[PDB]
RNA sequence: AGUCGUCUCGGGCGAGAGCCCAUAUCGACCCCGAGGCUUGCUACCUCGCUGUCGGCUCUUCCCAUCCUGGCCCUGCAGCAGGGGCCAAGGGUGGGGGUGUUCACCCAUUAAAGGGGAACGUGAGCUGGGUUUAGACCGUCGUGAGACAGGUCGGAUGCUAUCUACCGGGGGUGUUGGCCGCCUGAGGGGAAGGUGCCCCUAGUACGAGAGGAACAGGGUGCCGCGGCCUCUGGUCUACCGGUUGUCCUCCCGGGCAUCGCCGGGCAGCUACGCCGCAGCCGAUAAGGCCUGAAAGCAUCUAAGGCCGAAGCGGCCCCCGAAAAUAGGCGGCCGUCGAGGGCUCGGGUAGAAGACCCGGUUGAUAGGGCGGGGAUGUAAGCGGGAAGGGUCAACCGACCCGCUUAGUCCGCCGCCCCUAAUCGCCCGAG
RNA sequence: GCAUGAAUGGCGUAACGAGGUCCCCGCUGUCCCCGGCCGGGGCCCGGCGAAACCUCUGCCUGGCGCGCAUGCCAGGGACC
RNA sequence: CCGACACAGGUGCCCCUGGGUGAGAAGCCUAAGGCGUGUCGGGGGAAACCCGGCCGAGGGAACUCGGCAAACUGGCCCCGUAACUUCGGGAGAAGGGGUGCCUGCGGGUGCGUAACCCGCAGGUCGCAGUGACUAGGGGGGCCCGACUGUUUAAUAAAAA
RNA sequence: GUCGAGGUCCGGGGCCCCGAAAAUGGACGGGGCUCAAGC
């Protein structure tokens, strides 16, 4: 070795590829007594700013601090589904699932038009938009049958696990119609117990705030930015080629020696960048709001969409949390959050921090 | 508690940019004897294939004489980085900026080897090197 | 929590942005964005523009 | 390529030096070896062409380990040194002269380790040296001329046929077709590495000088993956100033790099900002327990306990073609679920692919309102250094109507316009 | 003075030079460290439409071998 | 026309050229005359990358064999100008100040309030007045050849 | 000097052990084999 430096860009992010799909998937969940639904989703609003007294530890401990804010708006989710997985030779394997019947939908936010009277909508017509294929002639009847087969084998032990089957209600911030179906692990120690609460909560609707606790930490997990076909300049950061070469700059050198006669798969290449699956851990979760409105001091509340609104996204109207940082992805994004998997052995105190000023100035 | 008052050295929250590379000239602030500095390396900082040290407020370099009294020309001596022409953001979210690259000729364990300092220090670098800010007579 | 004033067009600024610029004689400057700084730095009158506050007391002072 | 005289490295005996003491450290004379990283020797392949040294770019590997992790002996009081062992996950940088490899030197640093890959890498680059044709100097030759002696100048060709790697798509198979959510065989990762500061503490140790460690707190640098609230750059959308010329003059425009200059939101960016677990399991050197062979002793022979930045898991990324080619709920078939093209647009994009909308309507346009970027429009009225018959009129420029005018690749409300008509696979 | 030397001239020299070489101010994307924008290619669609080159073929690790193998030996992978 | 071509070369640019700005047959704009045949078109935030341009914060050669490429300066008026020297020069050395538009006067040649040129005072706007176009970066040592000039058409322009 | 059955040495023969460090991942031909599927 005559000069050394560390390789340019990570292996262990190969292959860099488009994420399989838009609805961001996650494999390990966090490990909790608690008898509580792990996570939530929500849609990307935008950024901002505040000014806290700072908690955490550190220098800064007591400090008024800046710090910059993302803001997602978190519609609540309907619970219409349970299902639960036995152990396989291989892995763990779907027993079985159930799903509540059609219901009429109570917050479809229909308009008057001129002809006609209101579209009088019901679930199972905004689910279609995403499984396309229902059940015909659902009743009560079977649909408790079912759900008692099930907690049959729940009580003949063949059942080692449960979770529950929720979709998104963009139709309520009027985003958009088609829904997003998630499964989601449920915290505790007992299969039964976790079963009971999703039963509890079968059909009916879920909001950030009876899950998530304000001041703890979270695991984000999100589908980035999109850019397209990138050079290896960009890619994964390589150093230009002296400024006398005539045959380009922005390209790597020599892509490897005579023997491997083979050129190497770890050679710097152009590729896809952006658009990729992406976690980001322990981002802390400052603030919780309701109806597009965040309460400071009990007597002052303030709206958290900026004048003239945020930038390529409409007015937040439902639900939202405010993250400490960035979150990848783009705006309107689907975004899922879960409880911090890997936290640090000294965490802020859950709770809100004290709050001295929050940017609602125009962003454009 | 070791040295109580006798440290020489201190901490400070807000961590300036590095805008000063190893070649810029800097102004001396004090009547040490020099008057201009070029920088030749950074202490206490690690860089990598091809990189420049850089330097900020508050930061400790170690530099060559260009200009002064015939004693202090062609001397490589430690300097203190007082003023930078490069915006810094502080704990507020403000950023704060000066009006020119100056810096104070100190030894090397922080004890400037003037007695004078013209012009305002910079609160970060008063804080990181107590000496500095004890002998500053405008500190902002 | 304090709303800085520039030191151009006489207006305050949200806190978390602007930036102040320190002089060698000593003096601060407050400046709300590289509009402001620019235009005091250049030169151009700002008792001259309507958007800045010194206008007003130039029309006051006028009449 | 073969060989290893030579080179790098290691071992055997122990004269001798070490206040006594061969082995803390050195190890004469002599003897036995490893590597193929220096040079040499041979002439085995290649002269119907395998394009040189150095440098830049980029990937990878070995340990005979420079730093980082853990230990043993000491002529180891502490702080440090000398020698040796385990350990290749990570780091091993910036500059001066010289073409230089190298060596020398400078300031930092934990350290600034040596090597293999056709002395890695010219269908990647550069061309400073070597090595043509021109020329000068020294020496040699009667001369033409020569010099592993100096010096100035002296060209670097390419439409990828196969394979390889990077990403993107259409298919068949998986014992009928379709949609939706999942599992996770197997692969990849460094996703992390490393300094300094406070306290322990002027404490242990030591005559003094000097001067630690476990534990507990903070933070920098290098590396990696994201984002545009803040700051900075750009912003041939946009607004303003102004020069030459042309459209007769006014307004308003063409060209002169966007004519030039200042500012500039959205977007993209870094010089900006955010995020990156220390805990379990088994081990290497080493430290021990029980214990005989060998009535004692003994860490080893049988047996057992602790013990590394190393190994495996937790963590992150790809992943039903995973040939044992998967699981589940639903829908259809034995006319028909479910699709493709066509339509209005981008959370996407080289073609494909992907996402939202499509009268169960706010997808695009239009209207209105909000928020922005420039910076006060044209027109009219008044003033203006003066001149003019001190009259009419001319006059750069200034003040008021005027936060004006212009513009918006941002948002909200309103179905006013277009998201229509239609065409083709499709299991049996 | 290995191995300078006076007309194959010796020494010096103002002015001159797209000659060779060293240093200083100023300047700057040469560099730290690269990022935006513009026009033309590249890309897609409708046309006209060749050439260089070509034994047949064409995945790898250790090897035997005219001593540096896509094709041989033993293994590992590979749906088109 | 010659070069195999309806070849970006050569022969022939061989003779000639309104207006504005301007020293100018320079650059830019424009009248006359000519052309849309330096002859394949259409699509697109439709990428990477390559060629030709514009800008880049902080530092300013730390890059490199070597400041290669780019950048600084740039027209005109006034002041001022070194070592050396062959007394001719060096020299536009170096370095410093000014430059727009508008309102009025003075001056030169002139019969003239024709035309061209030269000063003076005052008011006024911008970041910037040779505002675009045009348009030198400078200095100090050493070697070689005195200078202008010529040379390997097709890798050497040099001290030959 | 009390126990109370073989002790203490020397030179040899067979197998094995230490001495024993390399660069793309990999070589007993391979799987693998321990009263052998070794000698
Ligand atoms: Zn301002």
């Amino acid at each position: 070795g005559k000069v050394h430096r560390p390789r340019r860009g990570s292996l262990g992010f190969s292959p860099r590829k488009r994420a399989k799909s838009i609805v961001p998937r996650i494999r390990s969940w966090p490990k909790e007594t608690e008898v509580r639904m792990l996570g939530f989703a929500g849609y990307k609003a935008g950024m901002t700013h505040i000014l806290m007294i700072d908690d955490e530890p550190g220098l800064t401990n007591g400090k008024e601090i800046f710090m910059p804010v993302t803001i997602i708006e978190t519609p609540p989710l309907r619970v219409f589904g349970i299902r639960a997985y036995r152990m396989g030779y291989l892995g763990l394997e779907t027993a079985t699932e159930v799903i509540v019947p059609d219901f009429p939908l109570d917050n479809y936010p229909a308009k008057e038009r001129k002809g006609k009277p209101k579209p009088k909508m019901t679930f199972y017509k905004l689910l279609e938009r995403r499984i396309a294929t229902l059940p015909k002639n659902y009743t009560q009847e079977m649909f408790e049958q079912k759900l008692g087969q099930l907690e049959d084998m729940i009580k003949e032990g063949e059942i080692v696990d449960v979770r529950a089957i929720v979709a998104t209600q963009p139709w309520v911030i009027k985003l958009k119609k088609k829904p997003e179906v998630m499964e989601y692990a449920i915290g505790g120690t007992s299969v039964e117990e976790k079963f009971n609460y999703i039963k509890e909560k079968l059909g009916k609707e879920l909001r950030v705030g009876e899950v998530l606790k304000e001041g703890e930490l979270l695991d984000v997990i999100a589908v980035t930015k999109g850019k397209g076909t990138q050079g290896p300049v960009k890619r994964w950061g390589i150093k230009l080629r002296a400024h006398k070469d005539s045959k380009g700059r922005r390209k790597v050198g020599s892509i490897g020696p005579w023997h491997p006669a083979r050129v190497m798969w770890t050679v710097p290449m152009a590729g896809q960048m952006g658009f990729h699956h992406r976690t980001e851990l322990n981002k802390r979760l400052i603030a919780i709001g309701e109806n597009g409105k965040l309460k400071l001091d009990e007597n002052t509340e303030i709206e958290i969409t900026p004048k003239g609104g945020f930038p390529h996204y409409g007015i937040v109207r439902s639900d939202f949390m405010m993250i400490a940082g960035s979150v990848p992805g783009a705006i309107k994004r689907i975004i899922r959050v879960r409880p911090a998997i890997r936290p640090p052995k000294k965490k802020p105190p859950v709770q809100r921090p004290q709050i001295t000023y929050v940017s609602v100035e125009s962003k454009q | 508690a070791k040295k109580g008052a006798g440290a020489t050295r201190g901490v400070s929250a807000v961590r300036p940019t590095r805008a000063l590379p190893v070649g810029a000239y800097l102004t001396v602030a004090d009547n040490s004897g020099a008057k201009v500095i070029q920088i030749i390396g950074v202490v206490e900082y690690h860089g990598t294939r091809r990189r420049l040290a850089s330097a900020g407020v508050g930061d400790m370099v170690v530099a060559t004489v260009k200009k002064g009294r015939p004693d202090m020309r062609h001397q490589v001596v430690r300097a203190v980085i007082i003023r930078q022409r490069k915006e810094y953001r502080r704990l507020d979210g403000m950023r704060v900026k000066f009006e020119d690259n100056a810096a104070v000729i100190v030894t090397p364990e922080g004890v400037p080897r003037g007695t004078e300092i013209r012009g305002p220090v910079a609160r970060e670098a008063a804080e990181r090197w107590v000496r500095i800010g004890s002998i500053a007579s405008i500190i902002v | 929590a304090r709303w800085n004033v520039c030191s151009y067009c006489g207006k305050p600024f949200e806190p978390g942005t602007g930036k102040m610029y320190v002089r060698n004689d000593g003096r601060v400057l407050f400046f709300c964005s590289r509009k402001c700084e620019r235009y005091y730095f250049m030169g151009r009158n700002p008792r001259k523009l309507k958007w800045t506050k010194a206008y007003q007391e130039a029309r006051l002072q006028r009449g």
